[PDB]
């Protein structure tokens, strides 16, 4: 067997998914809910100019080198009555990252060459709005070495170890500034990393770097 | 079979955000059939901002102009509650007022995460009440 | 790795599905919209008495030995705000083979003896309303050896090969009572397979043998 084309869309409101669903039904394409290994198609919801909105999903896509298009591609069919094609309706960037830093293109392009290779990055709980382990398999699709506890970093001259945190998450405490007391290590937060992945491109610590407390 | 509004207001020193549904019904039966839209919308996927508790009121509008009844009436209102303390399981609802209409005699049933209803606030509204 | 959970819904109009999708929404369950061998549960559109429709996701369904569970159960959660068991709702048959005959149900719990096994089933073009290559993943699945031609069909005393075809795709032709003079063995309707798949029970060729030219 070969792979098989796979759908997950990211960004929709509820009435717009069902439009999705009738669509994938009729040339028998698998369209799940959930991203995994064997999705190859992330369908994402854009403006006009192909720019879309973070989501879950979204980053999900690109860590793992799927096919990455607009949602606009069925809209479009029904108006015209054709499957045009896909790579037509490629998201380009979003509103928060940048108008075109194609960073899907890149991933699709790289997958020899995963930005995260060889790097350890600890995903530090808890979360909203997405799950650790998916995170955790986000890192995993651009290669980085996930390492569960602060204990378990691996240490050598070659490894350039990272906790992500998210700052906006904590309520009732303020333990994003006590890491670096626990870890020889800069810390970021997970920000750096759904931006990084965002654009597939390994952006700078400096404006993500997290205040520590000596 | 629902009407909706949607409430979104917060706390001036009441005691920060939730929000709210009132649903206008002519008999409390058919609210429990038409119970499954209340819970619709109780929606958008997580969203991420830039980089760098129960939460919901319910009133319900009801008809068929009863009368003196209060035990039989509220009892039955009541066991509603009772029955499904599953809206406390839906992520918690802050309160059930059940409104029987002809002023409109208000059948408060209150559980935030408390017994069902309140006592000293029934026939009249806990927002207006304050007053 | 251990399973996720997955659902599949059949029969569903399209507002029906998002309650699906919102169930799946809020907890995260994997819904697809093609049933593979990662599909865990089949959602099947039944009565008040757990009585379904006969679909392409029913059948196959059952041949995978998948949690087969009646729509209502879905509402039902929702519909009471709970999170109530799914067992409680499983279907119990189809309005042309039985009321009560718990295809389904023995499938689930019999998959250790596959009502298939040991057989050896042509998939004989065209079909309506379900792809060949998704019935021959039911045979498959219920054990027999998928034999893609004619002339790949073992000859022996211990092999019982059967052509399975469908009467009604065949318009311009009567060509599915000539394959007993080519080949050695039984020449049924594909309904046989599909009855005995709605059923888990291999069921006995006489009233759905196809009359062959001696």
């Amino acid at each position: 067997v070969n792979k098989r084309m796979s759908m997950v869309v990211s960004g929709l409101t509820p009435e717009e998914f069902m439009l999705v669903y009738k669509f994938a039904r009729k040339h028998h394409i698998t369209l799940t809910n959930l991203i995994t290994e064997e999705t190859t198609h992330v369908v994402m919801k854009t403006d006009a100019e192909f720019v879309c909105e973070r989501t879950l999903k979204y980053f999900l896509g690109i860590a793992g080198g799927k096919w990455v298009v607009s949602y606009f591609w069925v809209t479009q069919s029904i108006k015209e009555r054709k499957m045009l094609n896909e790579h037509d309706f490629e998201v380009r960037g979003d509103v928060v990252n940048g108008r075109n830093h194609q960073g899907p293109k890149r991933a699709r392009e790289s997958q020899d060459r995963k930005i995260f290779r060889g790097l350890e990055i600890c995903c530090y709980g808890p979360f909203t709005n997405m799950p650790t382990d998916q995170l955790e398999w986000m890192v995993q699709l651009c290669g980085a070495s996930v390492v569960k506890e602060l204990s378990s970093f691996t240490l050598g001259t070659g490894v350039h170890p990272i906790v992500v945190v998210q700052p906006d998450a904590w309520t009732e405490d303020n333990g994003f500034h006590a890491i670096g007391q626990m870890c020889e290590a800069p810390v970021v937060t997970r920000e750096w990393v759904l931006d990084s992945v965002a654009l597939y491109q390994c952006q700078e610590l400096d404006t993500y770097l997290i205040p520590q407390i000596p | 079979n629902t009407c909706v509004v949607e409430f979104q207001f917060m706390l001036p020193t009441s005691h920060c955000q939730r929000m709210g549904g009132m649903v206008s019904f002519r008999t409390f039966e058919d609210f429990v059939r038409i119970f499954d839209e209340v819970m619709g919308c109780f929606p958008q996927s997580p969203t991420f901002p830039e980089a760098g508790e129960p939460i919901h009121i319910l009133n319900v509008a009801i008809k068929t102009d009863c009368d003196i009844e209060d035990d039989r009436l509220a009892a039955m209102f009541r066991e509603f509650t009772q029955q499904n303390k599953a809206t406390l399981v839906d992520h918690g609802i802050r309160r059930l007022t059940f409104l029987v209409a002809q002023f409109p005699k208000f059948f408060t049933f209150r559980a935030r995460d408390k017994f069902e209803e309140d006592r000293i606030y029934r026939h009249l509204e806990p927002a207006l009440a304050f007053q």
